[PDB]
């Protein structure tokens, strides 16, 4: 994210604060 | 995965902005 | 000169029956027939032996080792002088580690001016009871004839004048009648007085002249000498060798050239030692001691101001070194063009020693066939090695190798050090538990690439159990006590914030200025080194936390230098290039402290009012100190002295310098309220019963849930 | 209780309030500079000043940070017996005797503040005789309370005495039993040189 | 109806409130149930609803990272049973991460069908340790509820001892700790007696009949009871249905128009595509097993003729089966059209549950790789790998990766197992317990010998700890005493007789018997591990005596089972094959006698007139048999009496004292510090290096007589 | 324990290579006469044949030979103090002494019925104003050979007596602090003990 | 020490090691 | 705790932050 | 073999155990 | 041949074996 490597619990909150709510999308047609 | 480009080679923004709004 | 028959030098014996039957001309020995290695020897074979005659004898007599020879007794007949010219263990005869020495020769045996003999380990040896005393030994108090058949009182002393022959037996006298006095069973023994023993009698008249010794043809002429105590020379005899011919030992005038230009043509095409043979002590030496060097064109040992190096040529260019000792035997010859090949096998820690030895040893101009170098478990002991020659290339066109060695787990450190590679290639492989950059770095300094392969030397394993941390920290905050000490570091963590699991902090005591890096043998708790381990720390936020990894240590002593560091928990991967860092080795002193308290106090004095107080530290060196605060006003005057100690009982109070008001011990040594500081490490176990990997399954387990419980959950879309 | 100066070995007399005035005579004082001694880069510094024989304990500490006060180490606890001087046990200050009105002559021992180093006990073996007056071998505490000593009853001719002052050091008015002569069960001039 | 209808399949609840309007009336769930990323929402905004309409669940639950909710108790309180069919990662339940929890409803749970649970990351719960799970689960081990508030010192997992409401909280043992059965603070769980518990009961002092697993509705009925053992129809439990209506995802009784409609459907948004179910003997399955084929006809399976398989295409695309569910993933393929991969770790021997889903494949296509498996032993679910197709092989052509296998101690039992290698090589590393003279039959049987490299792969890393040899030897002659046995065993060499070293006899104290070879990694206790190298008299059999190859134990403990294993130092080949022997690893003890004290003699008596003891075992076991008798010799008149005699003032040591330390909890308490000050030990102590081949060198000296005589005497010499 | 010293029984109960006798008649054994003790599912048995207030050593060893008692003749061993009750920490014997009213008297605290290892001891300290004193002290040599005291004077009065309290493991007969009189030895007056 | 744990009053001596003046409100047990 | 998670437990200075901190 | 104590009592079991089938040496022979 | 100890030196079978009388 900052140095252009996380990984862990931080990345997805950090991904969650990017796009907020209704953010998360799928695909149930597969 | 989300790790498949963030635990790992350079995790850019359009590896994070690939399903937000 | 003008002697008949052949003048032969001395030969040993070795590993063999007998030898002696090629003897059939050989009237005079100057040197000193040695035996060596007759493990298995049996008597047997010995009853009959080869020998002319003897005109005399020169050197000692070393006898060694042997199983067989009952019977000595036909090698040296019709003996007229025997002296130890050079001497083992300061005697002329030495009888020693050997057994069943049943007979011998020396029958006729005149005098012995220098050197008395000693016997040990004879349990069959007979006829030393019947045998003149003072008159052979020139230092009877030196004698030790001891251990003998005849000695025990069981060997019936068997001799001439009652069965045997005659063989030119006069009567002498030692005990004021004139016995006939014998040497073995059939023989009887010639021996001149003691009143002209350095002057030497013969039949023909009366004591010979001053130069000749032991037997003349006759009297008042050196020339008439057979043997002489002065210089012989081409017939005569002389007390002082002319300048043209060296000395040899009181005894013989030689031309210069059979020791300065005798050695010197051979390098490697002589079977006969070319070690270049100086003169100096007034006598011809192979090589001279240390601090006395070569100055003249002649190639003659001179003395240098103080001590001096020395420029040592071996025999064959090779000497593999098996011990402390062998490679005490090349001490002073600080330069070796040659291989110096280390098999040393056992020892324990005596390799200080060769800090001082190798320690001066820089060149080894040969193939570096290394291995079994148990004692010093790092290279980096040596304060003068840094040249490699290849002028010998063993197998393989190398001039390197140390190859599956065990008992080793580091190298030389160019900290303070360095090494310099010559002639070729380099072989250097499989020895585990040692990082693998150093090497790297030894070809870096080395230098002068294309004979430096990154294929012939280990690149690809040996280094799985010391990782190669690229990155290294340090401490940005160090808040000390007496003990307790919290070391603060840099919050750096790898690009995974889960893989690394802690801290492994390394420490020591360390007064010394100067350590390598290693880790001793494993014994579950025994190690040189001391290691413990740290929890890892928690993310607050993403662009800085406000808690730094932290660690708070205790059990150092105050005042004290610990070479402490620390290194990374790393979890073992295909790739070294993301492992953590770690700290570089920091001579870290513990402040001093309150807690410092001097041992070994000791109340002595040169008089009643002075008390010449002296004293050991445990870890205090004094180098930050200030002052001492001592007590001498009266804290004695206390009402237990005063109330205590009446003369109705036992004597118990005189005699003792401790009393109750002055007692601090401990009510119980039993771990209660504040005795609970000594709870230290596990020490039946080294840190924790289950070895590390059960803990590693444990984290990347972890980490393998919560990753398989993540891409479930994520990836909505490929686009 | 009495502040004292001085940062190195003492050797001027220190005032003890008696005649005879010898230094490390004094109770200790809350007051930090003690006849101790500065580091002088070695571990061994010789005191003066002392007394002969004289029963020392001395707490061993080292120092830093001289500047604000004296701070020092802990304290490890330990007794000084060095050279007696037996000769000395014979007299510092002299000796007299009360004669007590029961056949005794209770021998008082003076001193100004040590007949040769610190007075713990005074050993005596004189118990002989059968049973006889009350005898004491006298402690210290009978000692303070006393100023002397008893003994069992004497009669008159010759007597020899048992009686050795114990400062751990010995040789304080005795030697050898030689025999003093008792005159009418009293006026025993003991320690003769003694 | 009995069961309530409406079945709701499952479905995804992410980042939103007000979705739960899908339970609205739900019996149970068809399919997966997952609540994900609910964060900042107060309790209240997911209690506007309630769920006791659910029963069970067919799949997993899931709750990750959901920070409202503070209990299950007002949102599916009433729940009995969690199907197991399908699996997550080792179980079903998933709660990770959850905060503001303090209680947990499910009220009245019976039975987990298969797995485990899992309740982690939770620091908030409390009251979550003593919760009744363990017989609701199969597996009763590879539990995980870790990270609570209990270890980490936040709050008490207590729960009431009283009987809230009809349930009670029983102390029942699990593990050896007491749990009182519950579900969270001031509620209780009860528990029936075992046989009621086999098929449930009622929670009203009442226990169910057969044909049930949990609580009979109407009470103690068979037909009408919920949570049935096996599966229903329209609402009674029956344990086969016979037609029309056949079985269904193994707890169903449906219509056969039922299953032909869901084939002419698919659950993807599309038809005639997923979810392929057909008839079987009494059954609808998707895929029917090998043997039967599909039938067009009335789209059913059929026994087909001869062998029928089906493959799992997987050409393209690496799945590796690294867990329980990805191994439910292939559930009775023939063949992998890929690459298999095997990275489990942990866990109870898995491997059963292989056996009900692998050990049927049998062709292996392009490379096995068995990596990092920290624990897996006795391999058996490939015992029908026989094949190999090798489409595309990894780097360095290996095609059998094996790697860090610690207890992988067995491959098979050579019961006609065998694999045919068409491409490829052997690659093993690191397998201290894997054996030399199996991998080389296994070698032979897949065309491996001789292109097997010997440049990259070794096989001396392995076989560190434990092997085998077909070469074995055999005990024949013992004579026992009680601290050392004379043992001579078979005079067995090699092939190449002269190629002989000498044998090492291996022994230490294992616990019990029925345990395999551990010396070699074992360095300290627990297997402390001795080794001595043997070399008898006869190194040929050619002279006949009264004295066989043997040797005799140095010292050993009375009546202890010291393990006895051996192997023969030998040389080895070009290529390596079958080398090396040993004997039956045998648990012998020797004789017994206890001249030594037990330890602890602790002075426990009670009475006057009787003498109270406490024995634990001397530090020599002196024989396990348990008769002893008992004397004493009298104290009386002893010097200690009469010299302390303590009639007045002054320590004395005073003479029968009587005071028993107690040393658990009473006097040297244990507050995990571990040193007592009385008399400390080092921990981090010095370090030598080995020395023993000094001495074996010593009896060299009574054995080289011969070989230099055979050696050095008998060459032909000129002399 | 061993009635001889050999590896046989004798079945003499007379013998016991002690003064007294512990050990009784059992049938012949290959070893000593001595007390077996058998072990059958315990880690504990008693040893009686011992006097009270006493603390001994224990033998104890396992040897292959069942079929006769043990063929052993050697052991290990331990230690064990009796657990002192209400029989012997009290005087075994009686607290009485000998009377007498006549300027003389025999003080003689009885010994015990079985011979103990410490009895609960009472000071003595008689003094007046310097005359005849006795002393003693309460230890089996002290006792055995001072035979406790006698004093003279003797009428119903005071009599001085040292004061302690005594405590090994709670004592049945001790020493009192009173102002001790003479009416008649209820208890404690006449004899102090009690 | 810090091997295994720390009982008594020393960990005053180690507490005042911890916060440093920055408002600290630390919490002596003893 | 405040004197249990370090004499009761594996000392670590994370939770004697929170005292202060 | 290992330079242990092998003298005194244990030479009588190294008399011993390469014999019983020809007797033994009950005493020491040093 | 007249060694004793074992120990401290050593021996052999023709030593001993005569000494099992």
């Amino acid at each position: 994210f900052v140095n252009q490597h996380l990984c862990g619990s931080h990345l997805v909150e950090a991904l969650y604060l990017v796009c907020g709510e209704r953010g998360f999308f799928y695909t149930p047609k597969t | 995965g989300i790790v498949e480009q963030c635990c790992t080679s350079i995790c850019s923004l359009y590896q994070l902005e690939n399903y937000c709004n | 000169h003008l002697y008949p028959g052949e003048v032969c030098p001395g030969m040993d014996i070795r590993n063999n029956l007998t030898r002696l039957h090629e003897l059939e001309n050989c009237s005079v020995i100057e040197g000193h027939l040695q035996i060596l290695l007759m493990f298995k020897t049996r008597p047997e074979d010995f009853r009959d032996l080869s020998f002319p005659k003897l005109i005399m004898i020169t050197d000692y007599l070393l006898l060694f080792r042997v199983y067989g020879l009952e019977s000595l007794k036909d090698l040296f007949p019709n003996l007229t002088v025997i002296r130890g010219s050079r001497l083992f263990f300061n005697y002329a005869l030495v009888i020693f580690e050997m057994v069943h020495l049943k007979e011998l020769g020396l029958y006729n045996l005149m005098n012995i001016t220098r050197g008395s003999v000693r016997i040990e380990k004879n349990n069959e040896l007979c006829y030393l009871a019947t045998i003149d005393w003072s008159r052979i030994l020139d230092s009877v108090e030196d004698n030790y004839i001891v251990l003998n058949k005849d000695d025990n009182e069981e060997c019936g002393d068997i001799c001439p004048g009652t069965a045997k022959g005659k063989t030119n037996c006069p009567a002498t006298v030692i005990n004021g009648q004139f016995v006939e006095r014998c040497w073995t069973h059939s023989h009887c023994q010639k021996v001149c007085p003691t009143i002209c023993k350095s002057h030497g009698c013969t039949a023909e008249g009366l004591c010979c002249h001053s130069e000749c010794l032991g037997n003349c043809s006759q009297p008042d002429d050196p020339t008439k000498c057979v043997a002489c105590r002065n210089f012989y020379l081409d017939g005569r005899c002389v007390e002082t060798c002319p300048p043209p011919y060296y000395h040899f030992q009181d005894w013989r005038c030689v031309n210069f050239s059979f020791c300065q230009d005798l050695h010197h043509k051979c390098k490697n095409s002589r079977r006969q030692g070319c070690h270049q043979y100086v003169i100096h002590n007034n006598k011809c030496i192979p090589e001279c001691p240390s601090g006395y060097t070569m100055n003249s064109s002649n190639l003659l040992c001179t003395p240098c101001l103080g001590p001096c190096p020395k420029v040592c040529h071996l025999l064959e260019g090779e000497k593999t070194i098996d011990s402390v000792t062998s490679a005490q035997e090349l001490r002073g010859c600080t330069v070796i063009n040659g291989s110096l090949i280390i098999n040393i096998r056992g020892g324990n820690n005596l390799a200080a020693e060769l800090e001082a030895n190798l320690g001066l040893i820089e060149e080894i101009s040969g193939y570096l066939k290394i291995r079994r170098s148990y004692a010093l478990v790092s290279l980096s002991f040596f304060r003068k090695l840094r040249l490699i020659r290849g002028e010998t290339l063993e197998i393989g066109n190398y001039s390197f190798y140390a190859l599956d060695n065990q008992n080793l787990r580091q190298l030389w450190d160019w900290s303070k050090h360095n090494l310099t590679i010559t002639q070729g290639k380099l072989f250097f492989h499989y020895n585990p538990k040692l990082c693998l950059s150093e090497i790297h770095k030894m070809e870096e300094v080395s230098g002068t690439k294309g004979r430096q392969e990154r294929n012939d030397i280990a690149l690809k394993t040996n280094g799985d159990q010391a990782s190669c941390e690229n990155e290294l920290l340090k401490f940005s905050y160090i808040r000390t006590s007496f003990d307790k000490i919290l070391l603060r570091w840099e919050p750096y963590w790898p690009p995974d914030f889960r893989d690394l699991l802690g801290f492994m902090l390394f420490y020591k005591e360390a007064p010394y200025q100067n350590v390598t890096e290693f880790d001793g043998q494993d014994a579950c708790g025994s190690n040189s080194w001391t290691v413990v381990d740290i929890d890892p720390p928690l993310r607050s936020n993403d662009p800085k936390s406000q808690n730094h990894p932290g660690w708070l240590m205790r059990g150092l002593k105050p005042w004290t230098q610990y070479a402490i560091f620390v290194k990374t928990l790393v979890t073992f991967s295909d790739e070294r290039r993301t492992y953590g860092a770690k700290s570089d080795i920091i001579y870290v002193q513990t402040d001093a402290t309150n807690p410092s308290v001097p041992l070994d106090p000791i109340s002595v004095s040169n008089s009643s009012s002075q008390i010449i107080l002296k004293w050991k530290p445990p870890s205090d060196p004094n180098g930050n100190i200030t002052h001492y605060l001592v007590f001498w006003e009266r804290q004695a005057e206390d009402s237990e002295l005063f109330e205590l100690d009446y003369c109705l009982k036992g004597l118990k109070l005189p005699s003792r310098t401790w009393s109750p008001p002055f007692e601090s011990e401990d009510s119980q040594k039993h771990n209660q309220s504040e005795y609970e500081d000594s709870a230290g490490e596990c020490c039946s176990c080294p840190k924790t019963d289950s070895q590390i990997l059960k803990e590693l399954e444990e984290s990347s387990f972890r980490k393998t849930f919560e990753d398989y419980l993540h891409n479930v959950v994520f990836v909505p879309r490929p686009s | 209780s009495l502040g004292d100066v001085g940062n190195v070995t003492v050797a001027v007399p220190t005032v003890a309030a008696f005649p005879n005035t010898s230094s490390t005579s004094v109770p200790t004082s809350p007051e930090e500079h003690r006849p101790f001694e500065k580091v002088v880069n070695k571990e061994s510094l010789v005191i003066s000043g002392l007394r002969h024989f004289t029963g020392y304990r001395i707490e061993l500490q080292a120092c830093n940070q001289d500047t604000p006060e004296e701070r020092c180490s802990v304290a490890a606890y330990v007794s000084a017996r060095t050279m007696p001087e037996a000769k000395a046990d014979d007299i510092v200050g002299p000796v007299t005797h009360e004669i007590f009105e029961n056949n005794v002559v209770h021998l008082m021992w003076q001193e100004p503040k040590e007949p040769n180093g610190l007075i713990v006990l005074y050993e005596v073996s004189y118990r002989r005789y059968g049973d006889e007056e009350l005898h004491l071998c006298v402690s210290r505490k009978h000692f303070a309370l006393e100023r002397g000593c008893r003994l069992r009853g004497l009669s008159p001719g010759n007597y020899s005495v048992r009686i050795r002052a114990t400062s751990l050091a010995g040789n304080g008015s005795w030697t050898e039993p030689t025999y003093f002569y008792v005159t009418d069960y009293l006026d025993v001039p003991s320690n003769i040189a003694k």
